[PDB]
């Protein structure tokens, strides 16, 4: 699964 | 001439990657890297191919390795010593463990997904459920079709986002307030599901 191991950002 | 090491704080809230530590090493964009967790065996962990690996609940008490590979030359690298527990961890479980339990939360993948829009994330004692206001995203009972761990790539974010895959072809990466709040989700998840005689863990957990 490529989103497994996708970038994860946040700027809640 | 591969030399790389790596970095970061040995414990569970923080990120560790992979750093060059001489001239002549190549980019690691170019290598294939790989990281493990130890079992005195390493077991892979799947999907964790970049130079930034975010420790999960099952890597605390563990060593972490990386191996990194180019052209054919290779080199393994390892933690300082094991992850470190997160503090107060163990205790915020065991008091969201006797409720029958929500999370805001916010999607940034189900395809990229960049929304402001806060969602809820229950997780409850025999089934997951993704809502948005009053629609309901996804909801699935604790199975072995699905999965949950936390994510396994970059980004400022990766230590406070997880990635739940419902069942075959529908998955998300959800991103908590804090770190606290997902690693706690996937604590209580995984608890939850044992009690339903589950084993819920990342996609090739061992």
């Amino acid at each position: 699964d490529p989103a497994i191991s996708k970038d994860v950002v946040l700027s809640f | 001439s591969l030399v790389y090491e790596i970095d970061g704080t040995e414990a569970l809230g923080s990120c560790l990657r992979v750093r060059p530590c001489s001239n002549d090493a190549p980019d690691l964009s170019k290598c294939t890297i790989q990281w493990y967790r130890s079992s005195s065996k390493k077991e892979l962990i799947s999907g964790a191919t970049k130079s930034v690996y975010a420790p999960e609940p099952f890597d605390v008490g563990r060593v972490l390795h990386a191996d990194i590979i180019y052209d054919g030359h290779s080199l393994s690298l390892s933690t300082v010593g094991k992850i470190d527990p997160a503090a107060g961890l163990g205790s915020y479980v065991e008091a969201l463990v006797r409720k029958h339990v929500d999370f805001n939360v916010v999607v940034t993948q189900m395809e990229d997904h960049t929304s402001e829009s806060i969602h809820l994330f229950h997780v409850g004692k025999m089934r997951i459920k993704l809502c948005k206001g009053k629609t309901v995203i996804a909801k699935e009972y604790y199975s072995s079709a699905m999965q949950l761990c936390g994510v396994r790539g970059g980004g400022n974010a990766a230590a406070q986002a997880l990635y739940w895959q419902a069942k075959k072809g529908v998955s998300f990466v959800i991103a908590f307030e804090s770190e606290r709040e997902r690693n706690a989700a996937i604590m209580l998840a995984r608890r939850f599901a044992c009690d339903c005689n589950v084993t819920l863990a990342g996609p090739e957990d061992r």
